[PDB]
DNA sequence: ATCAATATCCACCTGCAGATACTACCAAAAGTGTATTTGGAAACTGCTCCATCAAAAGGCATGTTCAGCTGGATTCCAGCTGAACATGCCTTTTGATGGAGCAGTTTCCAAATACACTTTTGGTAGTATCTGCAGGTGGATATTGAT
DNA sequence: ATCAATATCCACCTGCAGATACTACCAAAAGTGTATTTGGAAACTGCTCCATCAAAAGGCATGTTCAGCTGGAATCCAGCTGAACATGCCTTTTGATGGAGCAGTTTCCAAATACACTTTTGGTAGTATCTGCAGGTGGATATTGAT
């Protein structure tokens, strides 16, 4: 599993929050592949900040800074 | 008791003060306070970063309040910019005419 | 006759429910497994602040939720009401994510 | 310490802190006296606007404590704040109630 | 008898031609007047270095050309080959230029 | 000896054929009749924004002449970086 | 002996070093920073002139012009992402017509 | 020598050197060289800017070749990064081995 | 139209997470006084280049006509996707315990800044001469579309 | 497939705009060489909070059935839009002009940084009490979907 751990009902609930009424059966594989590409992009950057600071822990700050430079600024975890 | 105290400063108490002036009977959750802290840090970085750019373009070494003003104009939506300029000019006046 | 709802009635009911709540919509642990596995490709032996994993989830969910808004627009544009992979593909291309 | 620069400027936002943050910021070689005053006023103003609107959003929902959700409704219902924060995600804010009309019954 | 190409043939001929060249496609002088007209509505008694006007034109043409690519993708999505205003609109909404 | 005629309605100087040519570079084969007025509206909004910022830079530098650098900095900050004109 | 020749570089280390100070990027600039940055700048210059040069040779020309830069960047996946939000004046676009638009 | 116009520096002679290395019989138009010049300044500001941010994030007042390297990894994609990192390390190594 | 089945709503209720309040304490922040320095405004003006004008001429815009073929409307149906129900398997929680490793602290040296004096260079400038290719011709071969 | 109208191809050419080559000059850049200062790596370690269990408790996912209703295919036709044509005007191009305003150089002081010194405050920590609102209940009534 793992990626398959992001389930059909989970994706459906997301879509619903996005205002989607009717969903094609192939949307589930497309979505998972999309999520994986998002996370790789972000995590790569976060882990890069982590390596730089010579740590072995990815910190919220590392994630927040990765999000900022991918133009996806996040508020709430900057403590 | 100074050891495990690397001062983690935030705008939280100043946010809190402003809250009480506009909504004296309303509280604010921690997570919400955190959002606001991030908000103020973000706008600070955008404004200052932009003023820095202005200074370099014009071959200057000083970020003055004129640079903060132009930055605000360039960065805030029309009407929100008009008010910000107004608040800024106001506080730079009162500051001068003070002791 | 046992009671049944027309297709799409419960769909609407859920859109209204989930657009009202703010709780996260992916289960917490499977997500964590996923994150840890992807990161393992970039560096072995990692550890994650729990708030680090929470940040990724918030960002991911806000990302997919907005992509679905855009995807929905693409389906509706082609006079459908069913979102399809080509709708996701078109939205991402126009956003410059594929292009 | 006589009077704070914030009281002088008539503000609740820490002028001295803003000044210091400019210097260590590596934004410029030097820093005019008026500049952190202006900047502090601007930050205070913008903070007031959001708390004001998010406050209203708490009334409408029969609540007296502002939570993230309220900041999200405040920002997204306001044309100007929404543009300023157009590339920002507020954690635990959710989204605005919105259904495309073509998806409505009959 | 008199010769005619079928509809669409000259259109494709022109795509090949215009995708092969790099010259600007809006006439110089009328574009200059537009820039001066818009500028003067913001501020009177402004002047322009000529390469400033060229800079706006090069930018504006790169922008519109890329918009028509996106618009073209939206049409095709709707199974048409004719771009309509709603295709320009959907492209701009997805690009984040609108909503 | 001093001129400056009133400038009005120069958006119509973005002629139908100029728009057609732009669409072609864009790989567009067929064009609906209402596209022209829509495109003019879209150019007007794009120019207003770039010019507003460009003139903001100029004024700040206390100049009366918009420079290529003004326009180039205006473009960068809206994330349409332009190469070829300085900076 | 210049720092450039000492680092094995065509690109000017002293100048890069100087621009690093002028720019206010940090309180201090360590000695290796400009040398590394000049190395990266020279490598990217090299990679794009390699590819533009070919584009020029492909159109029977000996002088690189902006079209050739644009061709080189857009035809290369990685330079295309790095310069994804950049407009190259006088570059035009890639020959590219969507399939459904062709006759049969 | 008219009241000396203050000197305007560019990377042209440098770009030119590299050009003669990769294409010994090829010229470059001065408009092309202007693009190359913008390209080199663009990439410099992007790398130094990331570096700047890195330094701050870690409470460091010094931009080292380590900061430039991480910046390069963050900013450039895939194979460009691997080679750039490589030419950087090599150059630094060579430089410190002298004297 | 009737009328049943479910959802959704509002009023009220109570435990408890998380917010609030007081007190003690303390580094590092901020103000303040005073000695030194310098950024960049003021004033004067040299010299680039913008606005403007003139005149000529042809590349291209405008407006029309005509009909090809596209979009938009209608109908139709096979099948995909929603709803519901029955399992049961895994996520959540919550508590509790090692121990990784982030973060505080002290020590110290390699490396950064400051500075002075000496050399080297890239940019400009002035003046003079090559050369790659745009654009023109002419004639040959390729594509399109009527039969 | 034959055939004719027209676009497209490419070899050939020639002006000239832009590229290139030389000398000459020099203000700023760059390197060198000492003196003075310090950032942050190094080692050691205390304490936060991260990974990992155990352990029910059930909420939530999965699998399957069944049919409503949507997507996509097929059919038609009205008129929108592309192609070609005629006419002529306004952009383009070339060359000259006064002069606005950008930009260089020098003088010079209001306001910056630099440093010491006293006073203040926001953050952390410990211990105690308070309360807004999630989550439960009940009962009204609205919505949906079958007749
Ligand atoms: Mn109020
Ligand atoms: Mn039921
Ligand atoms: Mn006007
Ligand atoms: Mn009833
Ligand atoms: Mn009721
Ligand atoms: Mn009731
Ligand atoms: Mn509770
Ligand atoms: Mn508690
Ligand atoms: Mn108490
Ligand atoms: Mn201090
Ligand atoms: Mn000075
Ligand atoms: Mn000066
Ligand atoms: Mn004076
Ligand atoms: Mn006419
Ligand atoms: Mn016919
Ligand atoms: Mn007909
Ligand atoms: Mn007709
Ligand atoms: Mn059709
Ligand atoms: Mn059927
Ligand atoms: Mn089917
Ligand atoms: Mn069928
Ligand atoms: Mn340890
Ligand atoms: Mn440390
Ligand atoms: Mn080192
Ligand atoms: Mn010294
Ligand atoms: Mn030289
Ligand atoms: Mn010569
Ligand atoms: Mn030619
Ligand atoms: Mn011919
Ligand atoms: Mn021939
Ligand atoms: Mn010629
Ligand atoms: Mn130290
Ligand atoms: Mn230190
Ligand atoms: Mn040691
Ligand atoms: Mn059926
Ligand atoms: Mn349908
Ligand atoms: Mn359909
Ligand atoms: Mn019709
Ligand atoms: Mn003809
Ligand atoms: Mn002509
Ligand atoms: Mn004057
Ligand atoms: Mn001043
Ligand atoms: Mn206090
Ligand atoms: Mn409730
Ligand atoms: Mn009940």
């Amino acid at each position: 599993d793992n990626i398959q751990g992001i389930t059909k009902p989970a994706i459906r609930r997301l879509a619903r929050r996005g205002g989607v009424k009717r969903i094609s059966g192939l949307i589930y594989e497309e979505t998972r592949g999309v999520l994986k590409v998002f996370l790789e992009n972000v995590i790569r950057d976060a882990v890069t900040y982590t390596e730089h600071a010579k740590r072995k822990t990815v910190t919220a700050m590392d994630v927040v800074y990765a999000l900022k430079r991918q133009g996806r600024t996040l508020y709430g975890f900057g403590g | 008791k100074k050891r495990r105290k690397t001062r983690k400063e935030s705008y939280a108490i100043y946010v809190y003060k402003v809250l009480k002036q506009v909504h004296p009977d309303t509280g604010i959750s921690s997570k919400a306070m955190s959002i606001m802290n991030s908000f103020v840090n973000d706008v600070f970085e955008r404004i200052a970063g932009e003023a820095s750019r202005l200074a370099h373009y014009n071959k200057r070494s000083t970020i003055t309040s004129r640079e903060i003003q132009t930055a605000v104009r360039l960065l805030l939506p029309g009407e929100l910019a008009k008010h910000a300029v107004s608040e800024g000019t106001k506080a730079v006046t009162k500051y001068t005419s003070a002791k | 006759k046992p009671h049944r709802y027309r297709p799409g009635t419960v769909a609407l009911r859920e859109i209204r429910r989930y657009q009202k709540s703010t709780e996260l919509l992916i289960r917490k642990l499977p997500f964590q497994r996923l994150v840890r596995e992807i990161a393992q490709d970039f560096k072995t032996d990692l550890r994650f602040q729990s708030s680090a994993v929470m940040a990724l989830q918030e960002a991911s969910e806000a990302y997919l939720v907005a992509l679905f808004e855009d995807t929905n627009l693409c389906a509706i544009h082609a006079k459908r009401v069913t979102i399809m992979p080509k709708d996701i593909q078109l939205a991402r291309r126009i956003r410059g994510e594929r292009a | 310490k006589a009077k704070t620069r914030s009281s002088r400027a008539g503000l609740q936002f820490p002028v001295g802190r803003v000044h210091r943050l400019l210097r260590k910021g590596n934004y410029a070689e030097r820093v005019g006296a008026g500049a952190p005053v202006y900047l502090a006023a601007v930050l205070e103003y913008l903070t007031a606007e959001i708390l004001e609107l998010a406050g209203n959003a708490a009334r409408d929902n029969k609540k007296t404590r502002i939570i993230p959700r309220h900041l999200q409704l405040a920002v997204r219902n306001d044309e100007e704040l929404n543009k300023l924060l157009g590339r920002v995600t507020i954690a635990q804010g959710g989204v605005l109630p919105n259904i495309q009309s073509v998806l409505l019954p009959k």
